[PDB]
């Protein structure tokens, strides 16, 4: 009792289709070569889900409104993608500061990628941690992965070259 | 948790050398994200 559904999507439906095609569209090799989130071209989308949560939205569209006064009436709202250890935490409770990681490049905050396979490196913790549950493989083919499609306010960005 | 910069929201950081990479954000307030879709997949191991 989080006050969290999940829909799930069909196959056929264009919201379905559109962030398949979004996950699948923005992956990228890594300078890495793979090792932490494993050697891969493409993904097998295996289910998407729709994430409903009444007061959660409500506590993001707030804030929405809040930075978008502070920017000339603009949010600068984007959709990132999200990978942790923690999605079920984040899709029941949402975001919170247990889900920054206090040792990143640009400070104690939560990490959003635009590259699908970025996110995907920190699925199983940072760096791909030791990889999958069963085979502790970071490059594990068979297990079962989730990332999050979110929805993010950016508002006036600080540009950090890098 | 650390503050944005002042007068800021987020943070981009730009992909400077790597010419195929895109964008990574970071917000500093849980409450400017949403988790609109969970997404369950496999990588697919190249042929
Ligand atoms: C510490 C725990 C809570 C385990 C954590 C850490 C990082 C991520 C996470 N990080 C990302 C990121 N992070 C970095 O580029 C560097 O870590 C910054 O130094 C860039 C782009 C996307 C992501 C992303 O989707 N998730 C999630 C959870
Ligand atoms: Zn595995």
């Amino acid at each position: 009792g989080s006050g969290t559904i999940l829909i799930d999507l069909s196959p056929d439906d264009k919201e379905f289709q559109s962030v398949e095609e979004e996950m699948q569209s923005t992956v990228r090799e890594h300078r890495d070569g793979g090792h932490a989130g494993g050697i891969f071209n493409r993904y097998n989308i295996l289910k998407i889900q729709k994430v409903c949560n009444k007061k959660l939205w409500e506590r993001y569209t707030h804030r929405r409104k809040e930075v978008s006064e502070e920017n000339h009436n603009h949010a600068n709202e984007r959709m990132l993608f999200h990978g942790s250890p923690f999605v079920n935490a984040i899709i029941h409770k949402g975001f919170d500061e247990r889900h920054a990681y206090i040792g990143g490049m640009f400070g104690a905050g939560i990490y959003f990628a635009e590259n699908s396979s970025k996110s995907n490196q920190y699925v199983y913790g940072i760096g791909g941690g030791t990889g999958c549950p069963v085979h502790k493989d970071r490059s594990c083919y068979i297990c079962h992965r989730q990332l999050l499609f979110c929805r993010v306010t950016l508002g006036k960005s600080f540009l950090q070259f890098s | 948790m650390a503050h944005s910069p002042p007068g800021h929201h987020s943070v981009t950081g730009r992909p400077s050398v790597n010419g195929l990479a895109l964008a990574e954000y970071v917000i500093y307030r849980g409450e400017q994200a949403y988790p609109e879709y969970l997404i369950t997949y496999q990588i697919m191991r190249p042929e």
